[PDB]
């Protein structure tokens, strides 16, 4: 069980975002991926197809092995709040939702996601909570503004202001989650089922 | 595509907004809140004896559905 927690940092992505295209890096990608069963290490999801490569200090520059988790794209975008949805990249939304964990709330939409486009008799149960998620975002927005429910708007806020201090960006995501975006994510979901 | 021009004008101001937030001392959100659906599937995943996670939000949307229902 590794740490999931929402970071919006200048350049953290670009890096990371540089790292895939690069060909030293797909090289020991696979070495991780076969090492954690191709299994995301904070949700537990797993997949062939479409899993990322995240470094538990945060820091792309080092990309030694053990820095590295296999995490699937709803765990990823986590953390690069300031870039979901920003050039095809992933896609969220920030909401309020202290009664479950990033890691809970991550695990149960693939659950969701799945039951949605393949309709077994739970879809419309499963539509049912991903709306109520969504609804949780008016809270984000009665706190911090309109729109800031966008974790792109969110997260450029905290870099222009200048916020440096893990103590400032725990209290200002406490009890957020990113809830990941079934429709951004339609092109994995439905890859996922036939594969 | 461009965004409109109010754009540069417009993040300053969310900006200064965002400030003020920061030198409250306020900055969390701190509100009690209750949905039907979400207390449903919340305290299903917790009394959930599954110790695997996508299996466990598996039985809990089931769970869920029967009990909703
Ligand atoms: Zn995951």
């Amino acid at each position: 069980r590794c740490e999931l927690k929402l970071i919006a940092s200048p350049g953290s992505w670009r890096l990371y975002s540089a790292r895939k295209i690069d060909a030293r890096f797909k090289s020991y990608e696979q070495k991780i991926f076969q090492r954690d069963r191709y299994t995301c290490q904070f949700c537990g999801f797993q997949a062939a197809l479409y899993q990322d490569i995240v470094n538990l200090d945060g820091d792309y520059t080092n990309n030694r092995l053990s820095n590295l988790v296999t995490a699937c794209c709803f765990c990823a975008q986590c953390f690069f709040v300031e870039s979901v949805g920003v050039g095809g990249y992933g896609g969220g939304t920030l909401i309020y939702l202290p009664e479950l964990t990033q890691a809970e709330l991550n695990s149960l939409c693939h659950v969701l996601f799945c039951a949605i486009t393949n309709d077994t008799g739970y879809k419309s149960s499963a539509q049912n909570i991903y709306r109520s998620f969504k609804f949780r975002s008016q809270i984000v927005e009665e706190k911090f503004g309109e729109g800031t429910s966008d974790p792109a708007i969110f997260g450029q806020l905290m870099i222009d202001s200048g916020v440096n201090s893990e103590e400032i960006r725990e209290k200002l995501f406490k009890n957020i989650r990113l809830l990941p975006s079934r429709a951004k994510f339609r092109k994995q979901i439905e890859k996922w089922a036939a594969a | 595509e461009p965004p409109p021009d109010d754009y540069l004008m417009k993040l300053q101001k969310q900006l200064a907004s965002f400030q003020s937030i920061l030198e409250s001392g306020d900055l969390s959100i701190n509100k009690a809140v209750e949905n039907e659906e979400i207390t449903l599937i919340s305290k299903a995943l917790k009394e959930s004896t599954i110790v695997e996670p996508i299996e466990r939000g598996v039985a809990a949307l089931i769970a869920f559905h029967g009990q909703n229902e």
